[PDB]
């Protein structure tokens, strides 16, 4: 129907991309706690971005916040989300693999993504949701 | 033992600082006009205000008659007699400096467990503070 | 006039005053004669060089020379008098501690500084206009003829 | 160099390493296992004829206990399949191999063991669990941390390794280092931030809690000081109870910026016999500076001393900030309003002022500094006024804090981070920069198919106006993502460079040694030096002086 | 995989309410904080308990019986 | 949820990492340093596929 | 799983610095999945 | 770990009655350090905490998408109106006296995972043990009870160090070590030795006179025999012949 | 022997270092451990090490240091004559 | 630059001059031009100073760029070490390089 | 009877709110960490497995089954293990309970904690029945079973203190406050405007008179009045568990009383 | 595996005793009361007690480490007065206030209805 269409980065040489519709594209008090955006004042754009964190892959696509994070923290959960306890798949009981893992009780994250959905995290969870004090207890 | 220095001082002024119960106040001998006093009040257990007249006391030791870690202090017991009894704020310090501030001006430093106090005046009324431990008294 | 010495005088006169609590009012006891004589012949135990014969006496003295003069400096007679008050008791303590604790910092035969001083300079590097940080290190270590970003000063 | 200079040694074990505050300095603890694993040959003599044949009749299963029996000719007996024939006899001369025991000198390591401070010498202390267990101030020196690091221990196996080990390779020798006159080990984490909070004139105890703190100090004399405050209630400051910790005659005197005997600001230190007068505790006293309590306390009183100098005052500390709590949560990044205003305004006034630049540059007006070109003088003076406005920002943010705010306390202390991450989180994240220079155009004259061709407002080069707390915009997280990849790629880098100029140096330097005539000379006998180091002296024993008569004018020569 | 018993961290016993969770989602048209209110979990402890389980149980019973009687 | 994207060689799930080059039938202008008769060179790996 | 049927290799005599994240590599390439070590920027994830 | 880059190990464990606890009876399933918050600037970390202690109050399922509308300021808002701290700190007892702490906690869920590492798969130690068939060195791997590499850095640590007979300890008696007979005319290893018959002779020089033994690790025995059927002669001397 | 300095003309240093110290005890403690005859009193001790050190704070170690010179030459320096000083 | 120099008092005063920094050495050629001072030129490069002044001005030049390097980032190094390397770099009458070409070619025997 | 006194605000089968006054700090903390972890209850310890062709594994069974809260009203009337002289186990320090569960219908079958079955002879004690909770009368879900597949297990039951493990813990989360104004400066609030109108007031607020505003600090005020609310597993009743709670705690200051006398006597 | 097993925290071993009191010669009539297989629970409470005893000048308690279960006492009275029978009296007076506590509540539960 001519809604959608895929570019490549040779493409996007010559095109001009929004961040979203809701701004950019309308024609164009403000709360203090949202970040500061640009507008950006341009009336020619050829295209929308679908979503700005589909930019992600999919080991970023499971931090929570990363916009709120130093870069090179969002790199070391990438690695390390690859080599957590969790439920590869569900036949795991008629798999005879080399050494696998599973955790008792997975549970899925109280702070979610939305591209979260479309990886199973909520049907293939890696982890658990514990109650964390952050404290200098007994120096341990 | 003996009382090394007594006088009436009038507090000037109170500054809390960015501590909040401990306030150094500036005060002034009414009978002399060469002896000032700064010194540091826990204001949670003794409340100072502007323009109060407080009677400062220095003494070697608490008990009455004369008796010139020295012993484990213990919690004091029922029927003690003392200087205290006297008095409604007391506390225990050691002099670490003795400084010339004239030629008959002389200041004396005392740090009581970190609360600092300095004694200025004249040659002929602090001759008897020697640089050991005392005790500070202070009664409204 | 910070530098890295070996002895730490100014320690060495506080403990004096505070082991043998210096009056700091009554007149002290010691004379002219002995702060000048007691200064001087100190700076001749001083020995990192043991040898007897000339070339070794010369480089001995060379060798303590910046220390005496800090020796001399801190140890000056008005300022024992004047500054410090010292006594004679804690005069003589001081000058022995002095010796005691230069003989204590001299290098011990064996030790293999040669391991150590490239750990010192190796393991702060790892850390790490101009060529600077390790691309400049190895431009200095590897004797290279043409480096990155040569440069004149001029005065 | 794989089976010569170094080779795989028998009588050692690695496992994970973890904190224990209750530890002494120079104690390691060594997991049971491994405790039964490795064995000690012990000869036997008179003075343990009885403890070693126990030993022998626990068998090697059962710690302490023993794993072979070594005849003085020479012949090994197996503990195990032996008791069927009871109990050896054992005579003087024999070897008994026994489990190491607590106090057992062992060699502990870290890799890559770049310096002689990562591989020291401890003493065993078997525990449960299957973890080593190591003092926290002892990390500094190792390069270690509890995140799943691993060290090799080493057990000698003679008397004269186990006395060479215990006397040259004891952690309470390394306290100074000689790499740069200065100690390498000090007070951390949670030790140094407890004892800047217990330091403060705010802090009294109460008679209960000074009891418990008192009996935490192993070299306690048993006499109970007398309070700061005797009435109207019995109370004593945080400085009186840690000055039990810090042994008697010791002085310490150091003045900062505005600092006189009368402290406002209760900045510096003064101790005298001892004893705090006034000042904080912070890094510059108790952490791993230069002419700090444990340079003064090791150089006075001996590496000993101060060994249990570090146990002392982390017993007493960690203790009190046990029961009093420390911790720290978004509340603590988040700046009042007004000051997020100033900030915003702030922000605004710098990019103007690039908006101004940016104009004269496109009108030609503006001449280019001397020895750099147009378009290197606008970028310099875009990155300076870019990375002013940070500056200024953090500096708003900053004193907004209050004395209550927890990554201020922990800045205060020294403890962890700093300005730029107070900045950062809460006010601006700032300019990111990739190889030195702004966001370059990866695509033909703009950086992101988002801006028009030849946009150098600092939105479109890489100037993150937001802050962590705040969150970045897309076109932001894109561009801090490129800076951070640069650090990323400079840390792998880096290591494996840096590891070659590491070896190089040792090995042109390895055979250097000073000689019994004071002389620095190599393998062949020549000379380097005539005397180490042009004095004499050594790196550990230096110390930072003022030469008094090189400064001042003539005058107060003079006088 | 299957709901656990007790509540990790207070050791409540969550593991006889998880049908009641579900019948009050499909039956009771209530949402999920109101149904776990309804369930007497009050402290978020176990409200997370129940939230954010997963049932991998269901989809492991979809599989025939390796060894059936 | 498996979603495929591998083969089983010997048993063994094997997948093919995708393998990054340098596109061909592009013209490429590179410039080379002071050391060298060559100071321009426009290069193409002409390819047919 | 996902993450490893999605990756890219990059074979690294060459005169650049393909380890860097270029500015084309937006909505491409994670910007943020990359091995720590050797691998480092020459392995990249769709 | 958790989703921030905040990994560690668990330093020790605590039972319910020794954790801190809050008004309302709730302890931590885990505890971890402030200090690891401000070098790291993981704000995202503590944002996640806050929505997730309201998500779970709420019963609902939180969205931290990276670019959305939700600001730090409205999670405050809607933990506030639950009747908790807004920026989510607790007041908390301390687990061995019941004293309230000074100092308030921040407080709340989390989602954290377990990662392949566990300290049971990595803990081995080594008395004595199988060596290598070639150089007769302890073998290497864990699974098969090998020993630590002694490497050449650490080699250098221990000669700063200056414990020269330690040095030799690792070298020798905790790893190769091997006796060997040379001549004293040639200085190589080629003395046939017959201690049974305590007969010892060098087939070549003629002599069974000047034998003598030497402790060597057990590679450079097999560098010098290797160098030997490279046609160089790496001759050992007992005695010098030069002065220094 | 020209290699042996005569004592009237030793020219090292009269302090025994750190490394002679170390070795010393561990060749004392390494004798008393293989049975050799104690030359101190002892207050109850059963560490050959801890004994080692008894001995040298007492100075009862018959054992002399041969202290090498980088050309041959070495000067013998017993250890009742070295001052512990370190 | 700012450098201290002694003040006709006695005291150390900080005093502007107007120092030249150059892109390129050429060291023999520009110590002869007349208006500078030749007792105080530096150069970047080491090995331009041992050829002009000799392998003792290239022995402090050699330790000046090393002391610049370590004291660049804020670190701070005891003198004896560097100093060492320094006089092993300098010892064989030349700058020798660190590398298999410099101290790997003496004669300090074929294991070592 | 003038020493502690107690005031009960809420009483319930699962929940008991009081007020613990004229206390001591140490005492209130004291009794609290016995309620949790030294107070005796019946639990599943060991579990032998006959058949076992469900989903999960033997252990993974064997886990949820030891979490069960079985009766423990009677447990003094029961010896321990370690105590008692038997080869394994017997009925004077045991009880035996059995799960026999077979997917017989089409649909998912669920096995419950209602389906043990107790093989022992109680004699007329009252341990053992697992605690069923709910309206629908079934326990916990401890597995799922299709068709053709069978558990079937026997379970033995010890007596034992949650320090051993968290499965004899006969108390949930105990909930306990004093003073609820601050009025002993126990806590510095943290606040970014205003400590009081950022923190909300607790509950027990209404217990007691706010500060006078302006009042001097009262330095010899000690910490009484403790606010707690227990919650019992449903193993014991939560009266009982505070009581036993008391008991416990006093039997251990009992024994050292014991021991010292039996010191003095050597 | 070196997990200790879990009986170890309250069940007492063989050869163990339950006090060991050893006299301290760091102060005059101060001793030291090593408990074993005790925590916080009791030293906590008998600290406590030990601290409202007027003829009592120091009481404190420490647990050197978490991972043993033990903790040590150490107690000074004045001239004249036995530590243990300081600590006889602490004792004796938490298990008569321990059964008034236990008579108010079970009067007090007996008042309720709802349960
Ligand atoms: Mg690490
Ligand atoms: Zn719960
Ligand atoms: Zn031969
Ligand atoms: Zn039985």
């Amino acid at each position: 129907e001519g809604l959608v269409e895929y570019i490549d980065a040779e493409e996007e040489e010559s095109i001009l991309i929004a961040m979203q519709p809701e701004d950019l594209e309308p024609a164009e008090d403000v709360d203090p706690a949202k970040r500061i955006r640009v507008s950006h004042h341009a009336t020619t754009f050829t295209h929308c971005e679908i979503h700005p964190s589909m930019i992600l892959g999919v080991a970023a696509s499971i931090i929570p916040f990363p916009d709120h994070n130093q870069s090179p923290r969002n790199t070391y959960q990438s690695a390390m989300g690859k080599q957590a306890m969790g439920v590869f798949l569900t036949n795991y009981n008629v798999r005879m693999d080399t050494m696998a893992n599973i955790l008792y009780y997975p549970q899925k994250p109280l702070g979610t993504t939305r591209a979260m959905e479309y990886l199973k995290f909520r049907e293939l969870p890696a982890g658990q949701n514990a109650i964390v004090a952050i404290a200098c207890y007994s120096g341990y | 033992s003996n009382t090394l220095f007594d006088d009436i001082f009038q507090v000037s002024e109170v500054d809390p600082g960015r501590y909040n119960k401990v306030c150094r106040i500036e005060a002034a001998s009414t009978t002399q006009d060469q002896c000032k006093l700064t010194l540091d009040i826990n204001v949670e257990l003794f409340p100072v205000a502007a323009q109060d007249s407080l009677t400062v006391t220095i003494a070697s030791s608490l008990n009455l008659e004369d008796t010139p870690a020295t012993r484990s202090w213990r919690p004091p017991q029922a029927g003690d007699r003392s200087l205290a009894d006297d008095y409604d704020y007391v506390m225990y310090g050691t002099a670490y400096k003795f400084e010339e501030v004239s030629k008959d001006l002389i200041a004396v430093y005392y740090s009581f467990g970190g609360l600092l106090m300095r004694l200025e005046g004249n040659y002929r009324n602090l001759n008897n503070l020697k640089q050991e431990n005392a005790y500070l008294l202070i009664r409204r | 006039a910070n530098w890295p010495l070996p002895v730490n005088i100014r320690r060495i006169i506080q403990n004096a005053q505070q082991t043998f609590h210096i009056d700091h009012t009554k007149p002290s006891d010691l004379t002219i004669k002995d702060i000048v004589l007691g200064v001087k012949d100190l700076q001749e135990n001083l020995l990192v060089l043991r040898g007897k014969n000339e070339i070794i006496q010369n480089a001995q003295r060379d060798a303590v020379t910046l220390f005496c003069c800090l020796l001399r400096s801190r140890l000056a007679t008005r300022r024992v008098l004047q500054e410090y008050r010292l006594t004679k008791q804690a005069f003589d303590w001081v000058l022995s501690n002095i010796e005691a604790q230069f003989l204590r910092s001299v290098v011990h035969p064996g030790e293999m500084v040669g391991v150590l001083a490239a750990q010192s300079i190796g393991e702060p590097a790892t850390q790490m206009k101009v060529t600077s940080g390790v691309p400049r290190l190895k431009e200095i270590l590897n004797v290279a003829k043409n480096m990155k970003t040569p440069s004149l000063t001029v005065y | 160099r794989g089976n010569l200079m170094g080779k795989r040694v028998d009588f050692s074990a690695r496992t994970v390493i973890s904190g224990d505050p209750n530890l002494e300095l120079d104690q390691v603890g060594v997991p049971k296992s491994i405790a039964k694993t490795l064995t000690y040959p012990e000869v036997v003599t008179p003075y343990n004829i009885d403890r070693l044949t126990q030993l022998v009749r626990n068998g090697p299963n059962e710690h302490p206990g023993a794993k072979y029996v070594i005849r003085d000719s020479g012949d090994r007996i197996d503990l195990r399949y032996s008791k069927r024939a009871g109990d050896i006899q054992l005579q003087y001369g024999w070897k008994v191999e026994r489990h190491i025991m607590d106090n057992d000198p062992v060699l502990f390591n870290r890799q890559p063991s770049l310096h002689k401070m990562s591989m020291m010498a401890h003493r065993v202390k078997v525990i449960p669990y299957s973890t080593f267990r190591l003092n926290l101030s002892v990390t500094s020196p190792y390069n270690a941390d509890f995140d799943g690091d691993e060290m090799n221990l080493h057990v000698p196996q003679s008397e004269e390794t186990r006395a060479e080990l215990s006397q040259l390779c004891a952690v309470p020798l390394q306290i100074v280092s000689p790499q740069s006159n200065k100690p390498c080990m000090g007070i951390v984490q949670d030790t140094l931030c407890g004892i800047r909070k217990l330091t403060l004139r705010d802090t009294f105890i109460e008679l209960d809690q000074v009891l418990n703190m008192l009996y935490w100090v192993p070299d306690w004399d048993g006499v109970i000081p007398t309070p700061a405050i005797i009435k109207p209630k019995p109370l004593w400051s945080g400085k009186q109870i840690l000055s039990v910790a810090i042994p008697n005659g010791i002085h310490l005197q150091r003045f900062d910026e505005g600092t006189t005997l009368l402290s406002p600001k209760d900045n510096g230190m003064l101790i005298i016999d001892g004893q705090i007068i006034f000042g904080v505790v912070e890094k510059k006293t108790v952490g791993s500076s230069n002419g700090g309590l444990i340079h003064v306390v090791t150089r006075e009183k001996g590496p000993q001393v101060c060994a249990k100098l570090f146990g002392n005052i982390q017993k007493v500390v960690n203790f009190w900030l046990l029961h009093n709590g420390f911790s720290t949560g978004i509340g603590d990044t988040i700046a009042d309003g007004p000051t997020m205003r100033e900030i915003t305004e702030t922000i605004a006034e710098a990019k103007k002022k690039v908006l101004d630049v940016t104009k004269e540059a496109q009108a030609n007006l503006l001449t280019a500094k001397h020895g750099m070109t147009l378009r290197e003088s606008f970028e310099d003076n875009v990155v300076r006024f870019l990375n002013e406005a940070r500056d200024k920002a953090g500096r708003l943010a900053e004193v907004n804090l209050k004395d209550l705010n927890n990554v201020k306390q922990m800045v205060m202390a020294g403890s962890k981070g700093s300005f730029i991450n107070i900045a950062q989180m809460s006010a601006c994240v700032g300019q990111q920069s990739v190889e030195g220079k702004r966001i370059a155009f990866g695509f033909v004259d703009r950086t992101l198919p988002h801006f028009s061709k030849d946009d150098y407002s600092p939105e479109s080069k890489g100037f993150v106006e937001n802050s962590y707390l705040r969150g970045l915009t897309p076109q932001e997280f894109f561009f801090h993502a490129m800076g951070g990849r640069e650090g990323l790629i400079d840390t792998a880098v880096k290591t494996a460079e840096t590891g070659y100029i590491q070896r190089r140096l040792v090995k042109a330097l390895e055979d250097i040694m000073v000689h019994y005539d004071n002389t620095t000379r190599n393998s062949l006998g020549n000379v380097i030096q005539f005397i180490y180091g042009e004095d004499g002296m050594d790196a550990a024993h230096i110390e930072k002086q003022s030469l008094d008569t090189i400064g001042g004018s003539d005058a107060a020569f003079e006088k | 995989m299957i709901v656990p018993v007790r509540c990790f961290s207070c050791g409540k016993v969550v593991g006889d309410k998880w049908e009641s969770y579900l019948n009050l989602l499909q039956e009771d048209e209530l949402d999920e904080g109101t149904a776990l209110s309804r369930l007497g979990l009050k402290r978020y402890c176990c409200r997370r308990m129940i939230l954010t389980h997963v049932d991998l149980i269901e989809k492991f019973l979809r599989y025939n019986p390796l060894e059936k009687r | 949820f498996d979603m495929g994207g591998y083969f089983i060689i010997n048993g063994s799930e094997k997948v093919l990492i995708a393998q990054e080059r340098s596109a061909g039938n592009i013209v490429q202008v590179f410039k080379k340093a002071a050391p060298s008769p060559i100071s321009h060179v426009a290069e193409i790996r002409s390819a047919l596929e | 799983t996902l993450s490893h049927l999605r990756r890219t290799n990059t074979p690294i005599g060459k005169l650049a610095k393909p380890r860097q994240l270029h500015n084309t590599h937006w909505g491409l390439v994670c910007p943020a999945e990359t091995p720590e070590g050797q691998a480092c920027g020459l392995v990249k994830n769709l | 770990a958790s989703r921030h880059g905040q990994k560690g190990t668990i330093g020790i464990t605590y039972r319910r009655e020794d954790m801190p606890f809050t008004a309302e009876g709730i302890v931590p399933d885990l505890i971890i350090n402030p200090h690891a918050i401000p070098s790291r600037m993981t704000v995202a970390h503590l944002i996640e905490c806050l929505l997730s202690k309201v998500a779970a109050l709420s019963g609902n399922e939180g969205d931290a998408s990276p670019f959305t509308d939700i600001t730090v300021e409205g999670i405050s808002k809607l933990l506030r109106e639950h009747g908790y701290q807004s920026r989510g700190f607790e007041v908390m007892y301390n687990g061995h006296t019941g004293k309230k702490l000074m100092a308030q906690i921040f407080f709340g869920p989390t989602y954290y995972q377990r990662l392949r590492h566990m300290v049971d798969d990595k803990i081995h130690a080594r008395a004595r043990g199988p060596m290598q068939v070639l150089t007769r060195q302890p073998v290497e791997g864990r699974s098969r009870d090998g020993g630590l590499r002694f490497g050449e850095m650490e080699r250098d640590c221990m000669i700063a160090h200056g414990a020269a007979s330690f040095l030799k300890e690792r070298l020798m008696e905790a790893s190769d070590a091997f006796r060997v007979h040379i001549c004293g005319i040639c200085g190589l290893m080629t003395v046939i030795a017959k201690l049974n018959h305590n007969q010892f002779e060098c087939k070549g020089c003629d002599n069974k006179i000047d034998i003598y033994q030497i402790h060597i690790p057990y590679a450079a025995k097999l560098l010098f025999q290797e160098l030997m059927a490279m046609n160089i002669t790496p001759r050992l001397y007992t005695d010098r012949s030069r002065d220094f | 022997k020209e290699k042996a300095i005569p004592k009237d003309q030793r020219a090292t240093t009269p302090y025994m270092t750190k490394y002679e110290r170390a070795r010393i005890l561990g060749t004392r403690a390494l004798q008393i451990s293989m049975n050799a005859p104690v030359f101190v009193d002892l207050e109850g001790e059963t560490d050959p090490l801890r004994i080692a050190m008894k001995e040298l704070a007492e100075k009862k170690i018959p054992l002399v240091i041969r202290r090498y010179l980088p050309d041959g030459s070495f000067e013998d320096w017993s250890v009742e004559e070295l001052i512990v000083d370190l | 630059y700012d450098r201290k120099v002694p003040s006709p008092t006695g005291e150390y005063v900080k005093e502007p001059e107007w120092v030249l920094e150059t892109d390129g050495v050429n060291l023999s050629e520009v110590m002869t031009v007349p208006g500078i001072d030749p007792t105080r030129i530096y150069t970047n490069s080491f090995i331009d100073i041992m050829e002009v002044l000799g392998i003792e001005a290239g022995r402090a030049a050699l330790y000046k760029e090393v002391y610049n390097v370590i004291a660049s980032d804020g670190s701070y190094v005891n003198y004896r070490h560097m100093a060492l390397l320094v006089d092993v770099m300098t010892t064989q009458g030349g700058l020798t390089s660190v590398t298999r070409h410099g101290f790997n070619r003496s004669n300090t025997g074929a294991l070592m | 009877s003038e020493g502690p006194q107690v005031k009960i605000r809420e009483a319930s089968k699962d929940n008991v709110d009081f007020i613990l006054s004229n206390v001591d700090l140490a005492m209130a903390n004291s009794l609290r960490r016995v309620m949790i972890a030294e107070i005796p209850t019946l639990a599943i310890d060991s579990v032998e497995v006959e058949t076992n062709t469900t989903v999960l594994a033997d252990e993974f069974i064997a886990h949820r089954l030891g979490l069960i809260p079985l009766q423990s009203m009677d447990i003094e009337q029961l010896e321990y293990s370690r105590d008692c002289f038997c080869e394994d186990h017997c009925d004077k320090c045991s009880v035996v309970l059995t799960l026999q569960a077979f997917g017989e219908s089409e649909s998912t079958t669920n096995v419950y904690s209602k389906d043990l079955v107790i093989v022992s002879n109680l004699m007329g004690r009252n341990i053992g029945h697992p605690i069923i909770q709910d309206k629908e009368g079934n326990g916990v879900l401890i597995c799922k079973l299709r068709k053709g597949q069978e558990l079937k297990l026997t379970c033995v039951a010890k007596k034992g203190i949650a320090k051993e493990h968290a499965k004899w813990g006969p108390a949930a989360a105990i909930e306990f406050e004093y003073d609820p104004w601050n009025k002993l400066k126990h806590t510095d609030y943290w606040y970014e405007q205003d400590s009081a109108k950022e923190w909300p007031q607790s509950k027990n607020c209404e217990y007691e008179d706010p500060p006078n505003e302006g009042d001097p600090f009262d330095y010899k005020a000690q910490a009484d009045t403790f606010y707690m609310n227990v919650e019992s597993v449903g193993s014991i009743p939560v009266d009982q568990v505070v009581v036993r709670g008391i008991d416990t705690l006093q039997k251990k200051v009992a024994s050292i009383l014991l021991a010292l006398t039996q010191m003095d006597q050597d | 595996m070196n997990a200790p097993d879990r009986f170890e925290l309250f069940l007492l071993g063989e050869g163990e005793s339950k006090l060991k009191i050893d006299p301290d010669t760091k102060a005059p009539n101060a001793v030291v009361i090593t408990f074993e297989k005790e925590d916080h629970t009791l030293g906590n409470l008998i600290r406590a007690e030990l601290l409202n005893d007027r003829k009592v000048l120091f009481a404190a308690y420490k647990v050197e480490h978490p991972f043993f279960a033990r903790f040590k006492l150490r107690i000074q009275t004045t001239e004249g007065y036995d530590p243990k029978d300081a600590l006889k009296n602490a004792c004796n007076s938490i298990i008569n206030k321990l059964g008034a506590l236990k008579t108010n509540f079970e009067t007090e539960w007996n008042l309720q209805t709802l349960a």
